[PDB]
């Protein structure tokens, strides 16, 4: 299966030979197991010229998977700034849910990405947007004991 | 499956035998010392189903039949080893031939049987002519079918039956025979072509305008009818080429295995044939009861599975369409849950006299007419209880009798329901 | 990137026989193997005295067949361990393929396709060439792609299924045949092109004028469209290029895994453009398996061009038949069609009636309307099975009669998989 090679390298992050394998015609939003797109796995590692490969060459940005994780979503929270960037001027869903209730807002709050908080709330962002449990991103500022974040937050 | 072991057994068993192998040795360019003067390689093309000299076993009790096969014109050709007779003869009595004398001879032709097996490359079966009202044709060769059956149970066996009628011997025992051999060839052949004496006698005596047939006026409508149905596998081709494969798209129910063959034109013996028939006149030859050699009517019946050989130069397109003609034209004749029942082949080399020429093999239920013939005169016969003196002699029980009786009549009742069936 | 093809049966065999003389001509390849001239290297291996040997193994339980390619115009092409026969054949019954004569020869076939395999480096899957009523083609193949899944189970099986039609058939028991194969082989096989014999003849009586058709007019005809299916894994084009990509393009239910293929053109030997063959790609006269998509709901449809081709004709042309004509698609589906496109014009043989054309194009669509093939084998094989006819030869030979019930409940279930997707 070339979908499947296509997967190994984005993941791995073998910038050449993504190149080799999508110009055999490999399925550029190929499915893993639980529902993972190459965009999702290269934006997961942080490798920028593989995601703006695939992006280019036609890739689902608001792609989810089987726990309805979009790209934006990984790339928030391992943070990846150059990349959420990126995203987001493809057309990304800066207020996409997952199946726990999160944002990617949330997440790159929970992981102190304060320079990635900052990009995603100027590209309106929900920041009353609540969790499963019911908790904003503010209150995870409040719970966590950042306060660098909580004024990131009101801003 | 390529070669072909054959036996003839019994008077009628090496008479119509010999006349087979006359035929087709004529056909495939073989002279009586054994060696080819044909000029076509489809000649040579399959003759090692039947040659290696032929591959035939030839028997009997009656020890004088040997001669009056050696004496014949192809009778040089046959090898020594494989004549196997006995000293004294059966005398219709099927007891003698099935446990008694025939049963002592037929190690000794086992053994000759064995030995032409043995260098076969890869066998197909086995071929047996013989006589039903005999002793020897019937007694010994259902004997022979079951040792044979037993020592090789991977094989087909198919024997050329002739069924005898009072229009060609008044003995009366025949009825016996033939029933007591028809409780045989039911549960130990794979495929039978019954051979009718009554409907020969009527085809040269009615159609054939002789007053007293002949045995050679009989044999000559049955060397022929052979060498018909017997043409796909002595030729190349791809319709119906082994002993199986013919089987296996004619026999849909084990038991019922007996074909009403037929075939077409009919020729007196050496007569001239003025204008070649047409493809519509020669199909016309199928539903024409005059053309069986079963005395049966198939208007009277429905057919489960035909087979047609047609013998030849002529238009491939216009078989087609006369066979898809004249099934549809007589839907009710042929029977509705068996789709695509019939088919046909066609074979460029016809046979030696004629330009043209057609055979009719027919699983038709209307087969039961005649076992109902056999089985009114064998229970007449046996009601009254004549000559089983004979048989019981011989070792036989008199319940033997009564088992093949109903066994028969078993056999007709299942012909008369597939007969009686619906699609619905 | 290599591809082994297996032919079972007469059929298989004599189909692979007008496809090898067609691939070879179609890449310059000697009868003696030579070549005065990579892709194509996915079919074709390779001696150290430049020769070029096909990764192909024939079978058939009975030597003739077999015994006429090692002394044909391509006796010296295969290596002659490829060529396997026995001497016994099934006699038209599926048991006697899969169960009595078939076990006799499995293991000696299965070693001399492990030779093949362990040439190859990177392997991926198989193509499988058989006939549907023939007793080889039917049971012995079955048997040999369930020991396939086992040998070689992480990877693709495709089939190349001869459809019967009583205008060639040769036995009685063909939809027994067809219909137990189908049943043992469904699970086994990711994707089957059927050819039904009927439509391949009633293609050789119009198109190319012939009275009575033979075997080899139809296995040209035949050869020509498994050609147009094998041309992108052999020439690497856009399309189709590996093995996966069929089931990933055709195939969207494990089960329902059975395309209809259209060729157009077919032109007697006694140019066309590329709208009027595109056209023909949707007339039913053109299919290989004889029904009628208009009464059914389309799965996927890729188009296949070759020769003469202009990327623009084929975006007019779609766009015609997307406007024109009514072609009802289901409503998860991506409903666009995938066109892939190779340079390079049909071959024909030196002697066909087949005419050179100056482009080509091969449409293969997974209609529910194919579903019409199975019920007419399924009502044949009804109406025979209703008196257990012939059954007795089956059950003979090493087969349980509940088989013959337990594949045509999967027959009917099948039917009903077709219906639901389909409304
Ligand atoms: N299109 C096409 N069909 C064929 C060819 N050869 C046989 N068939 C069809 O295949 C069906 C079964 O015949 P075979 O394939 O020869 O049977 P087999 O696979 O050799 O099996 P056995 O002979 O019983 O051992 C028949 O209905 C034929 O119509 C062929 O060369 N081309
Ligand atoms: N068609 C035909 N039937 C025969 C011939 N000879 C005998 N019969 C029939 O066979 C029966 C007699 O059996 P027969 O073969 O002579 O006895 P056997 O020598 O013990 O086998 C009678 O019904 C005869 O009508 C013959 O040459 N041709
Ligand atoms: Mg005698
Ligand atoms: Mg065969």
């Amino acid at each position: 299966d070339l979908g499947k090679k296509l997967l190994e390298a984005a993941r791995a992050g073998q910038d050449d030979e993504v190149r080799i394998l999508m110009a055999n015609g490999a399925d550029v939003n190929a499915t893993d197991a639980s529902g993972l797109t190459p965009l999702h796995l290269a934006a997961t590692y942080g490798h920028l010229e593989i995601v703006e490969v695939l992006l280019k060459h036609g890739a689902d940005v608001n792609a989810i998977d089987i726990m309805g994780s979009t790209p934006l979503h990984l790339a928030a929270l391992i943070g990846h700034l150059e990349i959420v960037e990126v995203l987001l001027k493809h057309g990304a869903d800066v207020n996409a849910v997952d199946t726990w209730g999160d944002t990617p807002l949330h997440l790159a709050a929970i992981m102190g990405h304060l320079e990635i908080v900052e990009v995603l709330l100027k590209h309106g962002a929900d920041v009353n947007a609540q969790d499963k449990f019911g908790k904003t991103a503010f209150d995870i500022s409040i719970d966590n004991g950042n306060e660098d974040l909580a004024e990131i937050l009101q801003k | 499956m390529r070669e072909i072991v054959h036996i003839q057994a019994g008077q009628c068993g090496n008479q119509i035998g010999a006349k087979f192998w006359e035929v087709i040795s004529d056909e495939h360019g073989i002279d009586p010392t054994g060696s080819y003067h044909g000029d076509s390689d489809l000649q040579l093309e399959r003759i090692n189903v039947y040659y290696n000299v032929p591959r035939a076993i030839l028997v009997d009790l009656e020890p004088g039949t040997m001669d009056s096969v050696r004496s014949g014109p192809f009778g040089q050709i046959f090898r020594p080893d494989n004549f196997v007779f006995g000293q004294s003869g059966a005398g219709n009595n099927w007891a003698k031939g099935h446990y008694t004398e025939g049963a002592e001879l037929v190690d000794s032709v086992l053994d000759v049987v064995r030995k032409e097996s043995e260098s076969c490359d890869c066998l197909q079966g086995f071929q047996l002519t013989h006589s039903l009202g005999g002793g020897t044709g019937s007694g010994m060769g259902t004997l022979l079918i079951s040792k044979i059956r037993e020592e090789y149970p991977d094989r087909i066996m198919n024997t050329f039956s002739v069924v005898p009628s009072p229009k060609v011997s008044d003995t009366v025992v025949e009825p016996y025979n033939a029933t007591l051999s028809v409780h045989q060839l039911v549960e130990n052949t794979d495929e039978t072509y019954c051979i009718d004496n009554e409907a020969l006698y009527d085809i040269c005596f009615r159609t054939l305008k002789l007053t007293t047939p002949t045995y050679g006026d009989l044999n000559h409508l049955v060397s022929a009818t052979m060498s018909g149905v017997t043409t796909c596998l002595r030729f190349p081709g791809q319709l119906n080429a082994d002993l199986r494969k013919l089987a296996v798209n004619m026999v849909p129910f084990p038991r019922l295995h007996f074909f009403m063959p037929g075939f077409a034109p009919l020729t007196s013996r050496g007569s001239q044939q003025y204008r070649a028939l047409t493809v519509p006149e020669l199909t016309q030859q199928m539903f024409d009861a005059k053309n069986m050699m079963a005395a049966c009517d198939p208007r009277h019946g429905r057919y489960l599975t035909v087979a047609a050989v047609f013998r030849g130069r002529m238009s491939m397109k216009e078989v087609d369409e006369q066979m898809l003609n004249v099934q549809n034209k007589n839907s009710s004749y042929f029977v509705e849950w068996i789709p695509n029942n019939v088919k046909t082949a066609v074979c460029d080399i016809p046979p030696r006299g004629l330009k043209m020429s057609a055979t009719f093999i027919g699983n038709s239920t209307a087969i039961q007419e005649l076992f109902k013939r056999i089985s009114e005169q064998f229970t007449a016969m046996f009601r009254r209880k004549a000559f089983l003196h004979w048989y019981t002699g011989e070792g036989m029980d008199e319940m033997e009798f009564t088992e093949a009786e109903s066994n028969m009549n078993d056999l007709v009742s299942e012909y008369q329901q597939y007969q009686d069936a619906t699609a619905d | 990137r290599e591809c082994i093809s297996i032919h079972v049966g007469q059929a298989g065999v004599q189909i692979g026989n007008a496809c090898w003389e067609l691939y070879c001509l179609e890449h310059g390849i000697q009868p003696d193997g030579q070549m005065p001239s990579d892709s194509f290297n996915t079919f074709f291996s390779e001696t150290g005295a430049g020769k070029h040997v096909p990764r192909a193994v024939f079978v058939d339980l009975e030597p003739t067949v077999i015994d006429e390619v090692r002394t044909g115009t391509y006796r010296q092409l295969f290596h002659p361990e490829q060529l396997i026969t026995g001497k016994e054949d099934a006699a038209n019954n599926y048991a006697r393929g899969h169960y009595t004569i078939g076990k006799e020869i499995i293991d000696l076939v299965l070693d001399r396709i492990r030779k093949l395999a362990d040439q190859c480096t990177g392997l991926q899957g198989f193509s499988v060439f058989h006939s549907f009523g023939g007793g080889t083609g039917s049971g012995f193949t079955s048997l040999l792609m369930e020991r396939l899944s086992v040998d070689y189970g992480k990877k693709s099986k495709l089939e190349f299924s001869i459809y019967p039609a009583p205008q060639v058939s040769t036995a009685v028991v063909e939809p027994y045949n067809s219909i137990l194969t189908t049943h043992t082989t469904l699970e086994h096989s990711d994707c089957a092109f059927m050819v039904d014999n009927e439509a391949i003849y009633d293609i050789c009586r119009r198109n190319l004028d012939i009275e009575r058709p033979t075997y080899t007019n139809l296995n040209r005809l035949i050869g020509q469209i498994v050609s147009s299916i094998t041309a992108s894994l052999r020439f690497d084009g856009a399309l189709n290029v590996d093995l996966t990509e069929f089931q990933t393009n055709l195939v969207p239910y494990p089960r329902a895994h059975f395309p209809l293929a259209t060729y157009a053109p077919v032109i007697s030997a006694e140019q066309l453009s590329v709208a009027e063959i595109t056209n023909a790609c949707f007339e039913p006269a053109n299919q290989m398996v004889k029904c009628d998509p208009r009464h059914g709901k389309y799965m996927a449809c890729c188009l296949l061009y070759r020769g003469d081709v202009v990327p623009k004709d084929v975006n007019a042309a779609i766009a015609t038949i997307k406007t024109k004509r009514t072609i009802q698609f289901v409503d998860w589906c991506p409903t666009g069609f995938k066109v892939g496109i190779n340079y390079e014009p049909p071959t024909v043989v030196p002697g066909g009636d087949l005419a050179k054309v100056q482009r080509a194009v091969c449409m293969l669509s997974n209609t529910t309307a194919i579903a019409e093939a199975w019920a007419r084998l399924d009502h044949k094989f009804d109406l025979m099975y209703a008196k257990r006819a012939f059954v007795h030869w089956y059950v003979g030979e090493g087969m349980e009669e509940g088989e013959f019930s337990e594949a045509r409940e999967d027959m009917a279930a099948l039917e009903k998989d077709y219906e639901e997707v389909g409304v």
